[PDB]
């Protein structure tokens, strides 16, 4: 027995906590269960209850205003699967205004296959993001959890747990500071684990008491017999909630206390497909004879009848209610906000409807980008009218592309008219093809053809250009002319261009021209004619906003009006991405040259300013300056190239360590046109190691007390020398000196001293460069004669 | 204006009655 | 039904007491 | 010269040449002048030719696009002066896209009393090196010469001599055979004669003789029979102030045009009538006006349409138009600017207006100046506007800062469901449409459709005013349905007048100058309120509040919106004055300049400056040598329409949740010397020592009598230059020779300091031989006093003592003689 | 927690309200 | 942009100065 | 001139194509 | 944009083609 408690219905409990006591007696509640209203309990009324036995609810559970639950372990802990077979919302829990409750109890659900949860006005709840909802629920694009204080930090949710990176958060997974959170093999979440961690039989779903055993499985995935999880159940016994097979003695007793009128509020509960359920699907009748779903003569409709003739649709809730039914008498009215598509559960639930007695009326969609959620609908026989005598209406849809497929589905409309404004994302064609499909007698129905369709487009004749010619920054072209039957309505054409090397263009379709992203628009005047032979055939543009070197996608659009045709959409062109071409490789930047070392010049520079044409070789000269002439009147007494490619810097070799260097840099695009090159000129550095006094110092000591001196020039003058130093001296005195100039220099062969006196004499001779000086000579000794 | 609705109308409502029971199905 | 029958004026008492029994 | 010839209305001369060579006889080219388009001549049919009669064009010397043309000495060399009250480009001299040029000529042009020099997009012209643009135009601001070969050193340049007048450049020549003769500076302004004199005080450019305008061309003074007469006797007019035309002449040359039609103004026969006049109709005089005043202006056919920034820039110095217009501009980011540039002096609109199409377009501030519509033009069907497909346009002109008054034609306002019906019937009265008893044709059904103007105000609880911080409060408004409130949106902006409101700015896709801040609901009471982010201290903003609210189906809102606030940021400390820049001018005076405090905060009372005296360094006596918003980081970023949408359907979710959820549950019953300046920015410091260090500081005080509020000091050190006065040794060169032949010697040091004398250069002679210099080291020199020479040789040796301070060399001594013996 | 709301991010008025006795 | 520091405690002020504030 | 016709109030293509022979 | 000096000539060249050249 895997079920050893007792089955409870689906009940409220409000006003009153002693009522618990009934549901610990059954670890199976059916249907939704209920707890709000409990402003007279406090804390201490809840830590001290524990609830032993439950183990599936089929429906929702709803959860509100609550005093006094400070945590979840005082409910049924033990709670492992919900499948949410009535939603409340589209949600199969609920939390809302919790006062007490600051943390989560359930340890054991880890399943849900129907049914979202709703979270806010909770400020005194945490662990909300430990949970790893991707691993309970099998859907988590419904999950909403908004007005909460957890989206801050509350309580730190600190549990010291498996901690298992999944939805991507390194926070210990958790339920209580001392109840982790169960983890399980990925392949052992569908069939069930054990307690322990473990895996269990595939025949079970989410906890167990042994790893691969049926027998003794807490819950079971499809249903339930002889105190063992099973997949399918003999023929004495019909499935029911889908959860366990009941034997046809209770089947039939059920459907015959409700056969007898002293229990109201219930359906006969006969037997189809081997199942004892309350009602019969469409093409079966129910007969109190046979207590099964006996054949009908051709299809057999169900009329379902509406109160108050009127149920506006907003949840599949309210949908799920009209399962089987084929007629409805009474009104429709539709309104979506936020949440997911709903098409798919909308056509399961009320695809069987055939007809309607009122009209239908859709506001505010959101959610569904099209109608096509209804498909054996093809008679509106409009019965209840509106107010204009229409017999539908589109009020403020901004979601709706397409009303239903016009070659798979149709739809006439016995009586009534027809609304369509404010709908700008549903273009007059649909409108156009379901009133000729329905043959709407034309009808007096208000259209706006103005405000819907406007951010949405229907247009589907295409423009070709003909005439293309771009040479570097403008672009001539012609396209094949396309004009409405009536051309006085044209309103000429907008080329739409744009800046786009990238291709994932999207074409203009109605999205506004004032945000991020801009369609440069090119208004071309309507020739306004039937095509002439005299004026050019094709209508001829030329653009100049283009730049050198740079890609754009561009295309046009067809700009009319129309209050007469209805089929006249305009004509667009296709998306092209054409290139311009530049010219030369535009002005380099930042030609700094500056010497590193007194041999070799470093220069640096950028690319061209303009990224205009494909970088290529850069070529440099350099020429050799000298002194001028003046400099030797002063005294204080083809060319050589070398070619970078796309590169930053050069090192310039074939140098000394004197006189400037006049260097220039130009850049190229072609391996051909090239540009005009830059301006720039260094000096590298003087070695004041070539300009010492060299060679002996020759000394002429005549009898006449005049030293003739000769020297040697430097190995290498630095410019030139505009003087030398002589410093000589007498034994006995300080060191004299003395200038001698070029020209001194030139006219003695060196210099030449009078008025000496006898006795030997040491002499020291520098030189004096532009930059730096030379070195003071050793001294000599030269005796002067007497 | 002020109307009565949501929360203002639960709280607006409590004082009324909610210590004798509210409302049951 | 405790917003179809005052949401958009002030409610009257009865209509609270309404949803008390 | 003299001007023997005709005078002839301007010829717009393209496409051919033969009625260029028409002015060969004709002496004054009234007028305009234009010379283009010309691509079928070739450099090779001329030699030099040159017209005496022409001496003057009159409104402007155009070239753009001319070919077969190598200097500008083949058409005339004796252009004198270009002045006029017509200019093309505001340009006298054009040289524009000129090919084959390499040369320029004339020798007769010396000055420009009016007008620029354009030389641009050339590619062979050269010869503009040699000659400067500062005694050739009487402006130095007004020469643009770039994109040619010899800016680039390209050009090659020969002038005869190294001759042509001075007083690869040479000379001063505009060719290689024609100099070019600047003018001596003794005159200034009336040019010069070839011989190279400076004309009278009567006459202007080049002259025939000097102080003689009786034989001059173009003079400031006028021009009549033959000579610069300083008069216009009536009813002689001053054509371009250099001539006298009499009235019959003048009103002749103005019908003849209907080329810049000539008229009077302030007696003088000129074809421009400045800024703020209007044609007096008895002798079409150009009466002065206040602020622009009508003028007409010849629209195409009598219409332009206008769809686009560029196709606005054609409605400048216009104020009544001939003719209707049209709006249909998209697109464009801060369209408003330029409209009001371009077009915001349009006082009246002769027609109708047509606002069909258009877009990015929120609030209509782009006419001030409006104030009547004479309706000439009226769309079929007694129509004097219209507007159509505008679904972005929320509000039009204020109508307390501007005024509109129609005469005819009906209103019309359809597909506009932005703007509300109340400015409608605004405009209804005040287009004076309604106070004609006429019922126009306008559209309230297309109009106004899912959405209103329908706002509330809100009242300012408390401000709390702060230099860095503004904290504002206000009333806990709540909407009919306190679950629809979904917070305030704080906007605010920086006014600097008291005229700032949401019609400045913006009202245009791309751009907006109001910021915006959120605030959330108050609580369920609190008053709902924001605090700044940091502000500039001392700063006038507007602000004022909106709310948001949950809309039903009709898109109706219950928010309030207050009325925009001005709030200035408290007074703080004022800031640092911005480039303390002292110059040492003298040895005894420094000046300083700078600027005020980046922000002043207040008024700045006095300037506190503080220096001290830097004495010399030591170590130079030791050595000797013998859109509109940021966008850069968001934390709060402007707000989009999905926002907007998604935010509203989540609020709308949540309560049809909550009203489903209760209804459910509840069912019916079953010290250092200083000085002050005060509003000045220039100091002068009197009496420094020469060579002297000063560390001065520079402050400003925004609050002096209160409080001593001031900035951060700000440091500066100037060094004096040495003094250069007695560098001289000073003192008798006392020679004293000893038995031993040593001929001590005692100067002494120069009294001025002059710096630091880093040494003392002695230059001697020994008769019949070579001189001999030696440094004598301060160290030396202080021992000694002087010097000590060791080793003299008989005879007189002559011995010249040079001190070196700071200031530069001093002078050698005199030769002092003594004659050493043994 | 005060800083990492105002320093590295902006803080409403509400929110500057509640770091005050 | 951000309030922080000297900033931050010149705000607390100007909100909060008539029970005082703890930074 | 056609710089004064089109540098101001600028031509269309339709101008220019008044233009070449 | 503008047809002014070099882009005068530009467009008036680059439109041409289908036709001589006349400036």
């Amino acid at each position: 027995h895997l079920y050893p408690g007792e089955v409870c219905p689906g009940m409220d409990i409000r006003n009153n906590l002693t009522r618990l006591h009934e549901l610990e007696n059954c670890s199976v509640i059916e249907g939704h269960l209920q707890i709000l209203l409990m402003f007279k309990t406090r804390p201490e009324d809840f830590r001290d209850l524990s609830f032993p036995k439950l183990i599936m609810i089929t429906d929702y559970l709803l959860l509100f205003r609550v005093y006094g639950l400070e945590s979840l372990k005082d409910l049924f802990p033990n709670l492992t699967v919900i499948r949410g077979s009535r939603l409340f919302f589209n949600y199969a829990l609920v939390i809302f205004e919790m006062v007490h409750l600051k943390e989560l109890g359930l340890y054991n659900l880890m399943n849900i296959t129907r049914g979202s949860v709703r979270i806010e006005k909770n400020n005194e709840l945490c662990y909300l993001a430990t949970i790893d909802w991707s691993r309970i629920l099998d859907s988590v694009e419904d999950n909403y959890i908004v007005l909460n204080k957890d989206d801050n930090e509350e309580c730190g949710d600190i549990c010291p747990c498996p901690a298992t990176v999944i939805n991507g958060q390194f926070v210990e997974r958790c339920w209580t500071h001392s109840h982790c959170q169960k983890v399980c093999p990925t392949i052992c979440k569908s069939h069930g684990c054990t307690a322990e961690g473990l895996c269990c039989h595939s025949e079970c779903l989410g906890n167990c008491s042994q790893p691969d055993d049926p027998t003794k499985c807490v819950a079971c995935r499809n249903f339930y017999l002889d105190g063992r999880c099973v997949e399918t159940c003999p023929p004495p016994y019909y499935h029911f909630q889908d959860w366990r097979c009941v034997n046809f003695s209770f089947c039939q007793d059920l459907h015959h206390k409700c056969k007898n009128s002293r229990r109201q509020g219930c359906h006969q509960y006969v037997i189809h497909n081997n199942k004892c359920i309350p009602e019969c699907p469409s093409g079966y009748t129910m007969n109190s004879s046979n207590l099964l779903c006996t054949p009908c003569l051709g299809p057999c409709p169900k009329v379902c009848h509406l109160l108050e003739g009127e149920k506006t649709i907003d949840s599949v809730t309210s949908a799920q209610e009209l399962r089987g039914c084929t007629v409805i008498n009474g009104s429709l009215i539709i309104n979506i906000r936020g949440g997911n598509n709903l098409a798919a559960e909308l056509e399961a639930n009320l695809g069987l409807i055939e007809e309607i007695s009122g009209y239908l009326k859709i506001r505010r969609s959101y959610a569904l980008v099209s109608l096509s959620f209804f498909r054996k609908l093809r008679l509106i026989r409009g019965e209840t009218l509106e107010i204009g005598n229409y017999s539908f209406y589109a009020l403020d849809n901004q979601n709706l592309r397409q009303l239903w497929d016009w070659s798979k589905h149709n739809l006439t409309i016995t009586q009534g008219k027809l609304f369509f404004h404010y709908n700008p994302k549903l273009c007059l064609s649909e409108i156009h093809k379901m009133e000729e499909v329905s043959g709407t007698r034309q009808e007096r129905n208000d259209i706006a053809l103005k405000t819907n369709g406007d951010q949405a487009s229907c247009e589907n004749e295409l423009l070709k250009f003909s005439y293309i010619r771009t040479s570097f920054d403008k672009i001539l072209l012609r396209w094949e002319p396309y004009w409405p039957p009536d051309f006085r309505d044209l309103l000429g054409f907008m080329l739409f261009y744009k800046e786009a090397p990238y291709q994932n263009v999207t074409e203009f379709d109605g999205q506004d021209a004032c945000g991020s992203n801009s369609w440069t628009v090119v208004d071309i005047d309507p020739p306004l004619r039937s095509n002439d032979p005299k004026s050019q055939n094709h209508p001829g543009w030329l653009m100049r906003g283009l730049k050198p070197w740079t890609q754009y996608a561009i295309f046009v659009k067809t700009l009319v009006t129309f209050s007469d045709e209805r089929r006249t959409y305009g004509a667009k062109s296709d998306i092209i991405y054409v290139q311009t071409d530049a010219t030369n490789p535009s002005v380099p930047l930042d030609p700094i040259s500056v010497s590193n070392s007194s041999s070799q010049i470093i220069l640096k520079w950028k690319p061209p300013s303009d990224p205009n044409g494909n970088i290529t070789h850069y070529l440099v000269f350099w020429e050799r300056q000298a002194e001028d002439s003046e400099l030797f009147e002063l005294d204080y007494c083809h060319r050589p190239f070398e070619k970078v490619v796309n590169k930053e810097s050069l090192v310039i070799s074939g140098l000394r360590h004197f006189t400037g260097y006049r260097i220039e840099l130009q850049a190229c695009n072609q391996d051909e046109r090239c540009s005009v090159a830059a301006y720039v000129s260094a000096r590298t550095m003087p070695e004041a190691k070539a300009d010492d006094i060299v060679g002996p110092v020759t000394h002429e000591i005549f009898e006449n007390n005049v030293v003739h001196l000769m020297w040697q020039e430097p190995k290498e003058p630095n410019g030139l020398i505009v003087l030398y130093e002589v410093s000589y001296r007498r034994y006995g005195d300080e060191e004299l000196h003395l200038c001698v100039s070029r020209k001194h220099f030139a006219l003695e062969r060196g210099c030449r001293l009078r008025g000496l006196s006898p006795g030997n004499y040491s002499v020291r001779i520098r030189a004096t460069s532009l930059a730096g000086n030379g070195s003071w000579t050793e001294p000599t000794y030269f005796y002067v004669t007497d | 204006n002020q109307h009565l609705c949501g929360s203002h109308l639960v709280e607006a409502l409590y004082l009324v009655c909610g210590e004798r029971g509210f409302f049951y199905t | 039904g405790i917003v179809e029958q005052c949401c958009t004026s002030i409610c009257s008492l009865y209509q609270l007491e309404n949803y008390c029994n």
